[PDB]
């Protein structure tokens, strides 16, 4: 279709590959591209090698695009046997487990973008099925999900992302985090006094 | 035109009368201000020194770039005879009028003034409560009479006589009513300062035989006085004149002490908006004004339908437009009133419209039209409708024995500009009634 | 409460202005103004477009920069088609830079930006600069990506070795290289990378850069600069100028070689000696002896006078005292004068009025 | 054309004026200037009816605004004068009487530094208020200073006065200077007039002062570009050294503090900001011109 | 004028114009960064494309194979337009563009010969990029952490796609091709022209950066400019006299002069006005009275004379005696310049009969004074040094 050609203009495209060595080289190139400032976009698999330990803190991860719920292959004998065993033994519904299995992987990738409280990024989940999965997400992610973002469009979502990126760029007021999100030794002692 | 109009009236006065007019320092102080800044600078420079400076020295002061302003300042200054040019010893010497010099010196140095500015009784009155309403109501009553709207109280015969005797507000007994003229609309279109000068200027000219200098000695002295204070009662002519001025809302009298009003100070020198209005394509007017004066003038050419406290809304109709045009109001004046009383939204949109027009085609700078062109075209087209038929009064000449005679008589009428139409083949032509007598007399000779 | 709301906001605004100390500043400056003209600058976020507004603000910045820094020099660079384009040599003539920017206003921007190319050109242009000058680089970046032929990291290290300082003004979001460039080049300081939040905010950022930047304690270089004060002379006949070789009515005469010049301040074309007037140095004096900020007087105490000392404006009666006093001289002032005395003037009238 | 504000600064101090009379033969010459000033101010009010007048007096112990009088009466002029002229003249003289009375009471106080700089700075603020308040008004500064009294040190007057020059140039406010005393030229005051399209005048004799003011100090801001100023003095835009007190054409200024230095300071260190110069770098300046061997 | 006729050395002329030389060199000495070149090309029956010299060079840099087939066939077999017409129609262009090659496509016979060579090039390129990776992002060790992992094979959705015959569909190859292309671009940037610990640490938890700016306090004290005392009792007498004079009466009418000093004041004021007015009238180059031909010659002499003065002062103030010979040569040139200036005046004097001689001298008076002053300074310093 030629969609990649447009992407090539703005960022370099790095693709995960089954070979471990080649994928490692892609990460090095992806990190190198992000460092200098050339820009790079990495396409990976939610259940792949990148998502099981590789971190994208700060500049490496600024926007995460979860393309669909990472559902397993339903028509698999191994999964079907496991699903039946849980339902009979632990009384867990097959649909409930399937949703939990997919969310646990979608959330996994979302948490590989923030390291400290000075990091920022946008987590977009592109599927109509995520709208009802807010309760299944991690608490620290759910709390940050506004009620108005449950169902968004491409045009509307882009504008919100642009506003968020611009706002976070502004210098943070130190007083806004002196003793509410970051504690010094004196602040810690005060908390130990009020609590006791 | 304010300074020129007042200056022009004084220029036409004979030099003999002008010298007597400068005796009072108060009059000169006002006359000094009206002059151009360059003229004032030179006059004040030479007033304190009893010497004569050649014109060449004065020229040296002016820079080459400002050379043009020097011609206007000297011409205007010399026209009033304030500066007396004396030529002697082969040089065009320059000197100041002795009466003007002494009078100017006295005011600035605190010399004897002979109570030119009046006296103070230390018995003040409330200005806004009494002075403002009295002159405003008196000035509003005449304005309501001027605009033609019915009013319970009508002005006295004095100003009424002045109004009719001027081009202002032509009147006819057979009609039994008074209506504004072309100059009247301009007068109503002038600022308060000029609206006062026009009546005052007419008063100066209309009066016959009371001395002309005494009337100017009071008007200029009137500006010197300050609103909200008493002045004990002065020339004999200034007594009846003071009462006459009382009818124009310039000076307020309790019944022994007279008080100048806000209009008195306006004479000496100058000093969302009320009157701003919105006009739409559908010929509707929405005036964001709360004042009887604005509504009355709008009603002249607007079929106003309703009004609110903050704004007045109406509709422009053929009947209303025809009524106004019948009174002598020109379309150019109407648009000028609309343009100068345009709402900021129209101005802002016009600027945006100009920006869009310039942005698309910046090569040509299109004119800035605050209101839609269709209104301009329709109003102008309606004006053409009234001017659709043209008729002249006169006589038709025919039955010419020889072609030379026809050309001779026809050519003569053309020379004196009394020929309206001619036809060579028919040997016929028509001349205006004004030139009928001249053509007939020429024919006999 | 509405009136109090404005008052408390003024106090919060005054909070930052409280901390003022005479930091050492480099009056002599050499600025390399870099503007980004790429495909990313064709967006309509700034009306009419980013390129038009940036150029317009650039002209204003040039006027302001030379007004308050008469003894400084500036250069203009532009990024176009992935290449760095030079549009004005480093010079002390404000008119030359303004004329160049006006011509640039016509050409449409296109291509991609190249920071490494722009920085490399700036490094070369700043090589022939005296050690006593402060080398500064103002970069206007609008693109979120950079295409460069070489390694940007090496250039950044070279910039640090050359004691160059870089200020970057973004348009859309933060760029990793810009933060690193503004951090490593400014001794780790993170306040030199600024992103505008709206159209109005951009004006303040450009105006802020006018003031000389403070110098680092470790980067301390002290030296004596040789300069001259020419005497203006009026001639009855035009004479050739030593700078442009054109007929002019008159010019300032250099005291070192008597060669005449057209306009000041400029380096003498003959003896290469910087020629200035006493006024030129006087302007930068306020940066050396900044006027201490006035502290608002609490309403609890009793005020001295009902009218301002310097403007004789009656203090409104109205909750919060509308008076500000100067600690040095203890003279109350109205709100209007304090802004005027700290932005237009730079001397407290009360302190001067006090005899000793 | 448009109204203009005239802000006259009067540097009347007991010490300054007293020395002027002894050297001259005009006893009480301050009255002559004061009475002449009254006429000059009246002339300004007579130019137009929309122009205001401001008077600021610089006395020994500080500055005072003679007009307009603070919100916080003797007969010196006949009450038959024009109200506006009288309203300003009477108030001005009334403030003058109070000012002298206060100064006479505090005569014993020891004053060493002139307050001319402070008065100008206050005047600039007042001009901004009047212009800012009313809106499309011009402004002008006129300093009537008696330079006969020898000043202590103008060095500290450079920074304030020079700062006022730039502010005046920013808001297009010409500054006029009139000097009455022995010294023909005031280097710092002259720069104020030249740098802001102003006029500098010096008159040795107080008699006939109105003629100078009316003809030379009456150029309103409206017609400045079309009128050639009568200023005759020529300035050099030079500054005095920091440790020798002599005009320098070519010299050295410390980069850190921009302190002019005619010669290399002793000890190879700045004598003002205590900045140590590199021995190698300074040696370059000390190097003599190259001559063939 | 300064090098051909005057004879100034070329090296000296360029000494003061180093920035000019550098500015021009950098214009043509900079190159754009790497980018995906083949993706930009769009074929847009009849299909037309618009190539450019810049595009041609960029293609070679990113794809050495294209250059290899270009250098060996351009002059030999067919012209460049035919070569690129075949290249785009060939399957090689599709393969290099990271697009799945279609067996149905005919391609070009000549270009197809290099398809096998590209496979060798890719293998060579793979080694050019292969290198040890940091353990932090070493995905190889993650799968080799437990080399005896035995488990159910992943479903076909977690494995590369295959066709009915079981072989790869080839779409994975383009992913590697695109992946290799990105790696090459980054590596090309890093041309000839501890860390892990720092990355893992949380910067936000560290102490906030503290500014280390310097502070200067400047003392204000200097001597006054260098080229009857009244006591308090005397002062107190004046205040009493003025107070008595003010309180008693103040006459504004005395301000008027006696008419004997007014004329003197006016004459003095006018005298300054005449001087000021004369300057004002003559306060794009101003109009000149000299003929056009003479004007250019005067400017040429002024310009060349100024250039010598600039060079003379540079060497005179250089501070190193090694340039003594150059100063002597320049001093002789300056002496010749004075003679040339005198010769021009004599030539103008006789040719124009003194009419333009006065005007000519005035135009070059300031430079003549500067030139003679420079020689006088050189002579005065030279004489003192000699003895
Ligand atoms: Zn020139
Ligand atoms: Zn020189
Ligand atoms: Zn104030
Ligand atoms: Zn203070
Ligand atoms: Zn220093």
């Amino acid at each position: 279709m030629g969609i990649l050609d447009e992407v090539w203009k703005h960022k370099l495209i790095l693709v995960e590959t089954p070979d471990a060595q080649e994928t490692s080289l892609a990460l090095e190139t992806y990190r190198k591209a992000c460092s200098n400032g050339r820009g790079a976009i990495l396409l990976s698999v939610a259940r792949g090698k990148v998502s099981e330990g590789i971190d994208f803190d700060h500049q490496y991860g600024r926007t995460v695009l979860m393309i669909g719920i990472p559902f397993q292959y339903t028509e698999s004998r191994i999964l079907k046997a496991r699903l039946e065993f849980m339902r009979e033994n632990y009384r867990i519904r097959e649909n409930d487990f399937l949703s939990f299995d997919a969310m646990r992987h979608a959330a996994q990738c979302l948490g590989r973008v923030l390291r400290g409280k000075d990091d920022y990024g946008v987590m977009v989940l592109a599927d109509r099925r995520f709208s009802r999965k807010r309760s299944q997400l991690p608490k620290w992610i759910a709390q940050g999900l506004s009620d108005a973002d449950l169902n968004l469009s491409t045009d509307m979502a882009i504008s919100n992302t642009k506003q968020f990126l611009r706002t976070m760029a502004q210098p943070t007021d130190p007083k806004d985090q002196e003793g509410v999100s970051v504690w010094s030794y004196e602040d810690l002692i005060k908390h130990q006094n009020s609590r006791k | 035109s304010l300074k020129h109009s007042v200056t022009q009236y004084l220029e036409e006065i004979p030099q003999q009368v002008q010298n007597r007019l400068y005796t009072s320092p108060a009059t000169c102080l006002a006359i000094y201000r009206i002059l151009p800044p360059l003229a004032k600078f030179f006059i004040m420079a030479m007033v304190f020194n009893e010497n004569e400076v050649p014109l060449l020295d004065l020229d040296k002061w002016v820079n080459s770039n400002g050379k043009l302003q020097f011609q206007n300042a000297i011409k205007s200054m010399k026209s009033l005879h304030l500066l007396i040019p004396n030529k002697s010893s082969g040089t065009l010497m320059i000197n100041l009028n002795p009466t003007f010099k002494i009078s100017l010196r006295n005011a600035l140095t605190g010399g004897e003034v002979q109570n030119s500015f009046g006296v103070v009784v230390e018995e003040n009155v409330v200005s806004l409560d009494l002075l403002d309403e009295y002159s405003a109501n008196k000035w509003e009553t005449i304005l309501h009479f001027m605009v033609g709207t019915p009013l319970a109280k009508i002005p006295s015969e004095k100003v009424l006589n002045l109004l009719k005797h001027s081009k202002l507000m032509e009147e006819v007994n057979s009609t039994g009513e008074f209506k504004i003229t072309n100059e009247g609309f301009q007068f109503l279109l002038q600022e308060i300062n000029s609206q006062l000068w026009t009546l005052l200027l007419q008063y100066l000219k209309m009066i016959e035989t009371m001395d002309l200098v005494d009337v100017l000695h009071f008007i200029f002295m009137l500006g010197a006085l300050e609103v909200g204070k008493a002045y004990k009662i002065l020339s004999e002519t200034q007594r009846i004149m003071l009462q006459d001025m009382r009818d124009y809302g310039l000076v307020f009298q309790k019944h022994s002490i007279f008080y100048p009003t806000k209009l008195a100070l306006m004479l000496t020198s100058d000093t969302i908006p009320d009157g701003s209005l919105i006009v739409e394509t559908n010929f509707k007017i929405y005036s964001y004004s709360n004042s009887p004066l604005q509504i009355a003038v709008l009603s002249l050419f607007v079929h106003l339908k309703a009004r609110f406290v903050n704004m007045v809304l109406g509709q422009i109709t053929r009947e209303s437009i025809r009524r106004a045009l019948t009174n002598g109001i020109t379309a150019d004046q109407i648009i000028a009133y609309l343009e100068t009383h345009a709402h900021p939204q129209m101005r802002r949109l016009a600027e945006e419209k100009l920006e869009k027009k310039l942005e698309l085609d910046p090569n040509c700078k299109e004119p800035l039209q605050v209101l839609p062109p269709t209104v301009v075209d329709q109003i102008r087209l309606w004006q053409l409708e009234l001017d659709r038929v043209i008729t002249y009064e006169g006589s038709l000449y025919s039955d010419f024995e020889t072609s030379q005679e026809y050309n001779l008589l026809s050519k003569y009428a053309q020379d004196i500009g009394v020929l309206l139409w001619k036809d060579d083949k028919k040997k016929k032509f028509f001349i205006s009634k004004e030139g009928n007598s001249q053509v007939l007399d020429f024919a006999k000779r | 409460a509405s009136l109090v709301a404005s008052i408390v906001e003024a106090r919060k605004k005054r909070t930052a202005k409280k901390n003022i100390t005479p930091y050492q500043r480099g009056i002599i400056r050499s600025l390399i103004l870099t503007l980004d003209c790429s495909e990313a600058m064709l967006e309509k976020d700034l009306r009419p477009n980013r390129h038009a507004m940036i150029i317009q603000y650039a002209i204003d910045f040039v006027h302001e920069f030379f007004d308050q820094n008469p003894i400084s020099q500036m250069g203009i660079i532009i990024m176009r088609n992935g290449l760095a384009q030079l549009v004005s040599q480093v010079s002390g003539n404000p008119q030359d830079h303004i004329d160049a920017l006006k011509s640039i206003r016509k050409q449409e921007p296109k291509g991609n930006p190249s920071l490494q190319n722009a920085l490399e050109m700036a490094r070369g242009l700043l090589l022939p600069v005296p050690a006593h000058c402060t080398r500064e680089v103002l970069i206007v970046f609008g693109s979120l990506s950079t295409t460069d032929p070489g390694d940007i990291h090496q250039t950044i290290d070279s910039l640090v070795s050359e004691k160059i300082r870089v200020k970057v003004l973004g348009l859309s979001a933060q760029v990793a290289i810009c933060k690193e460039l503004c951090k490593a080049t400014n001794y780790g300081d993170e306040s030199f990378y600024k992103i505008l939040l709206d159209e109005t905010h951009l004006k303040e950022l450009f105006n802020e850069a006018v003031t000389p930047l403070p110098v680092n304690k470790i980067n301390k270089g002290f030296t004596l600069v040789k300069m001259g004060f020419p005497t203006r002379i009026f001639e009855d006949t035009p004479t050739f100028c030593s700078c442009h070789s054109k007929l002019v009515y008159g010019g300032y005469f250099c005291p070192n070689c008597h060669s005449k010049v057209c306009s000041l301040p400029t380096v003498c074309p003959c003896c290469d000696l910087m020629l200035i007037l006493s006024t030129h140095l006087a302007r930068s004096y306020h940066h050396l002896m900044p006027l201490k900020t006035f502290a608002e007087v609490p309403t609890t105490e009793k005020f001295r006078s009902e009218d301002c000392f310097s403007c004789q404006s009656r203090f409104p009666i109205l909750l919060t005292s509308s008076r500000y006093r100067c600690e040095d001289c203890k003279q109350e002032f109205c709100v209007d004068c304090d802004v005027f005395i700290h932005e237009i003037l730079h001397n407290c009238p009360g302190c001067e009025s006090k005899p000793v | 054309e448009s109204p203009s504000l005239l802000t006259v600064i009067i540097e009347i101090a007991p010490k300054l004026w007293t020395t002027f009379d002894e050297e001259g033969n005009e006893k009480g010459s301050i009255i002559k200037v004061l009475e002449a000033l009254i006429v000059f101010l009246n002339a300004h009010l007579a130019f137009n009816s929309a122009n205001k007048v401001a008077v600021i007096a610089a006395y020994s112990q500080g500055i005072k605004y003679l007009y307009p009088e603070s919100t916080s009466d003797l007969k010196i002029i006949n009450s038959d004068m024009y109200r506006r002229f009288r309203n300003v003249d009477e108030t001005l003289v009334e403030e003058i009487y109070k000012l002298f009375e206060l100064e006479k009471k505090q005569i014993e106080q020891n004053s060493q530094r002139s307050t001319l700089a402070g008065a100008m700075s206050a005047g600039l603020t007042y001009v901004n208020r009047i212009s800012k308040e009313s809106v499309s008004l011009k402004s002008r500064l006129l300093v009537l200073t008696c330079g006969s009294g020898s000043s202590k040190d103008e060095i500290f007057q450079y920074i304030p006065i020079m700062n006022c020059i730039f502010s005046a140039t920013k808001m297009k406010c010409p500054i006029d200077v009139v000097k009455i005393g022995g010294s023909k030229e005031s280097t710092f005051l002259q720069q104020t007039t030249d740098a802001t399209n102003g006029v500098y005048l010096h008159v040795e004799s107080t008699e006939g002062l109105i003629q100078y003011l009316a003809t030379a100090m009456f150029i309103d801001p409206s017609l400045r570009p079309i009128i050639v100023k009568p200023n005759h003095g020529s300035v050099d835009f030079r500054t005095s050294c920091y440790l020798t007190g002599r005009v320098v054409a070519v010299g050295f200024i410390c980069s850190v503090c921009l302190c002019v230095l005619s010669i290399i300071p002793p000890g190879n260190k700045c004598p003002a900001c205590d900045s140590q110069f590199d021995e190698h770098v300074i040696a370059k300046l000390k190097r003599k011109p190259v001559v063939p061997r | 004028e300064t090098v051909i006729n005057a004879g100034l050395p070329p090296s000296e002329f360029w000494s003061t114009r180093i920035p000019l030389l550098r500015a021009f060199a950098l214009s043509t000495s900079q190159k754009v960064g790497p980018y995906n070149v083949l993706s930009t090309i769009k074929p847009v029956n009849k299909v037309n494309v618009n190539l450019s010299r810049e595009k041609i060079l960029n293609i070679f840099e990113n794809y050495p194979i294209v250059k290899k087939a270009y250098t060996d066939n351009v002059p030999k077999n067919f012209k460049e337009p035919e070569f690129w017409a075949r290249f785009f129609s060939s399957k090689l262009f599709r393969k290099l563009r990271g697009e799945k090659i279609m067996q149905n496509d005919r391609g070009d016979v000549i270009i197809d010969r290099y398809l096998t060579l590209d496979q060798e090039f890719d293998r060579k390129d793979d080694d050019m990029l292969l290198h040890p990776v940091k353990k932090i992002i070493d995905l190889d060790g993650n799968i080799q952490d437990d080399p005896v992992v035995r488990g159910n094979r992943p479903d076909f959705t977690m494995q590369p796609g295959v066709d009915i015959n079981g072989n790869s569909d080839g779409t994975v190859d383009i992913l590697k091709g695109m992946n290799r292309l990105s790696e090459k671009m980054i590596m090309a940037l890093k041309n000839e022209y501890n860390d892990e610990r720092n990355e893992l640490k949380i910067d936000d938890l560290n102490e906030s950066y503290k500014t280390n700016y310097a502070i200067i306090h400047l003392k204000r004290n200097a001597h006054e400019k260098t080229t009857l005392k009244v006591s308090n009792q005397q002062m107190l007498q004046q205040l009493s006299l003025v107070m008595d004079n003010l309180i008693n009466k103040l006459d504004l009418n005395q301000v008027v002069p006696n008419n004997e000093v007014s004329n003197k004041i006016n004459k003095r004021v006018i005298t300054a006005i005449k001087i000021n007015a004369k300057q004002a009238k003559h306060n794009l180059e101003v109009k000149s009275t000299l003929p056009i031909d003479l004007l250019e010659s005067c400017r040429m002499l002024h310009t060349t004379c100024c250039e010598f003065l600039k060079h003379f002062y540079i060497h005179f103030q250089s501070g190193e005696q090694k340039q003594a010979s150059t100063v002597k040569k320049l001093y002789n040139h300056l002496k010749d310049c004075i003679e040339k200036l005198n010769e021009l005046f004599q030539d103008v004097l006789n040719g124009d009969g003194e009419s333009m001689s006065n005007t000519c001298t005035a135009y070059l008076k300031p430079v003549l004074n500067s030139i003679t002053l420079a020689t006088h300074k050189y002579d005065e310093y030279f004489n003192e040094y000699n003895n």
